[PDB]
DNA sequence: CTAATGCGAGCACTAGTGCTCGCATTAGATTTTGTTT
């Protein structure tokens, strides 16, 4: 999906990637979409909560 | 070897000013207060203050941040009082003391390189402050330590203090 | 993450311990040697579990047969030295035979 | 820019999560002293008693 | 005076001062209509995420 | 986080000298819970 989206290249994931990550790499990207995920699934409609 | 070559190298034999870490990064500004942009640059700027040890002495310090009249330093470790004397929270020592370090590590140098043609290769894991060189170590199934096992045990180190530390190198 | 020093403790004063843990195998040494042994049989061109299971108790290798083994080839993997001491070794030394 | 800080509404939820945290702590405790039967230990450490 | 009664005074007068100041960090170095800002600012990225 | 360190300022007492006040920075500190067969 990441690799996707880099390749897009879309304003707004730039926008989001810059700011939930370090100066050097984006793996803290990745733990919070895990993250927002895996806590969306305690939801009986997931989707609708996000 | 800065030091000592400095006469050969340069044409002037030189004194020690210290050693200093630069920290390369892009670093990001948590701030409780609204700021101008003048002032988010300054805490920028003030993100690579540099670590490390110096000569203490107003003269160097000043050598090493031209704009610092009277305060806290924001390049290096230092500060000047309201008299112009050196702060105590500055990162520095005298010329006895830079010197005693460096003796200190041209002996372990020394030792280190006997020991290896000695063929040293004993498996002593040091423990200090919670920290060993184990975590980074790629050789942790080569070497099988095994705590549990007799014969096996970490170096406890003692983090002491600077003054303790160099206490240790004049009395050795 | 207090349980296994707890257990270790317990043990060692002949109080027997039962917990259901979830993690620290991986860093028994067994483990890694087994491992090792598993990997060198799928690419011994690993030199560290080679290295580690020549030095484990399933070849008895010590630090200077090791030694002994890189200096029949320095630039190479460990693997390769390993086969070089075994094409110029003679069948009398105990390392060969190792 | 380079600056961040907390919004409103994460302070909010961290003071939320805080007490909903400890509420849980308490409960933990709950359950775990009225596991016994006939004995209950209670073992802490710390740095100085005084 | 009690000597350990006028530093217990001193300590909790100066934990009312603590509490005021984690107060005043907390919620009012900005301006509500600051914060209101910043938050709605902060809008487009949560709906990437 | 929190606790200590130091440096400088002011406010108040009986102009200097005490001590509260405030700011700013390191130093040390800390080590997840369950869901299948
Ligand atoms: S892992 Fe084995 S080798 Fe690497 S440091 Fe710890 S003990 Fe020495």
């Amino acid at each position: 999906l990441f690799e996707d989206e880099y390749a897009k290249g879309e304003k707004a994931f730039f926008e989001l990637v810059d700011r939930y990550t370090t100066d050097r790499h984006d793996l803290d990207l990745q733990f919070l979409v895990k993250q927002v995920y895996e806590y969306s699934r305690s939801h009986p409609n997931p989707e609708a909560w996000l | 070897l800065s030091i000592t070559h400095s006469a050969d190298w340069l044409g002037m034999r030189a004194t020690p000013a210290g050693v200093l870490y630069f920290h390369i990064h892009d670093p990001m500004i948590q701030s409780n207060l609204p700021l101008g942009l003048d002032e988010i640059e300054q805490e920028i700027f003030k993100k690579f203050k540099m670590k490390g040890l110096l000569l203490g002495d107003q003269e160097v310090v000043r050598l090493m941040d031209t704009t610092l009249q009277e305060g806290r330093s924001n390049i290096i470790n230092a500060g000047l009082k309201k008299d112009g004397s050196l702060r105590s929270d500055s990162a520095a020592v005298g010329e006895k003391e830079f010197d005693l370090l460096t003796k200190h590590v041209r002996r372990t140098f020394q030792e280190a390189g006997e020991q290896i043609t000695d063929g040293r290769v004993s498996i002593e894991p040091y423990k200090m402050k919670n920290k060993t060189p184990c975590t980074y170590c790629a050789f942790k199934s080569v070497c099988q330590f095994d705590e549990s096992l007799e014969e096996n045990e970490y170096r406890p180190l003692k983090a002491e203090k600077d003054k303790t530390i160099l206490e240790w190198i004049k009395k050795e | 993450p207090w349980a296994p020093q707890i257990m270790e403790e317990l043990r060692a004063q002949g109080i027997p311990v039962y917990a259901n843990l979830t993690s620290g195998y991986f860093e028994a040494v067994e483990v890694a040697v087994a491992l090792s042994v598993l990997k060198v049989i799928d690419n011994p061109y690993q030199d560290i579990p080679l290295a580690s299971v020549l030095r484990s108790p399933i070849v008895g290798a010590d630090e200077n047969e090791l030694s002994l083994i890189r200096l029949e080839n320095k630039k190479a993997p460990y693997y390769e030295a390993m086969k070089d001491y075994l094409a110029a070794g003679d069948r009398s030394d105990e390392l060969y035979q190792k | 820019l380079r600056i961040s800080y907390p919004t409103l509404p994460l302070i909010a939820m961290k003071k939320k999560m805080r007490r909903e945290l400890l509420s849980e702590e308490l409960r933990v405790l709950y359950v775990a002293l009225t596991r016994a039967k006939e004995k209950l230990f209670l073992i802490g450490s710390c740095k100085d008693h005084q | 005076f009690d000597p350990a009664l006028l530093d217990e005074a001193t300590d909790l007068r100066n934990g009312a001062k603590k509490l005021l100041e984690k107060l005043k960090t907390d919620y009012f170095t900005r301006s509500p209509e600051q914060h209101l800002k910043s938050l709605a600012e902060m809008k487009p990225v949560i709906e990437t995420l």
